[PDB]
């Protein structure tokens, strides 16, 4: 599938995650 | 004036808008001449240009 990715919110000025099965690219 | 690109923002003196002549247009960034009709194209939330 093919879906465009809009942005969020720009933000002027090693990765963890908690709460799963999630993708890191 | 140095670390972050700072911004001071700047002065708000906005004018009545303008039906149909030509006329100098300063759109918050753009500048030129022409006239500004209504419009039937229908943009996004994120798009402003």
């Amino acid at each position: 599938g093919f879906s465009a990715l809009e942005p969020l919110v720009d933000l002027p000025i090693r990765f963890q995650t908690l709460l799963a099965a999630y993708y890191v690219g | 004036l140095l670390h972050a690109p700072a911004t001071v923002c700047g002065p708000k003196k906005s004018t009545n808008l303008v039906k149909n002549k030509c006329v100098n247009f300063n759109f918050n960034g753009l500048t030129g001449t022409g006239v500004l009709t209504e419009s039937n194209k229908k943009f996004l939330p994120f798009q402003q240009f």
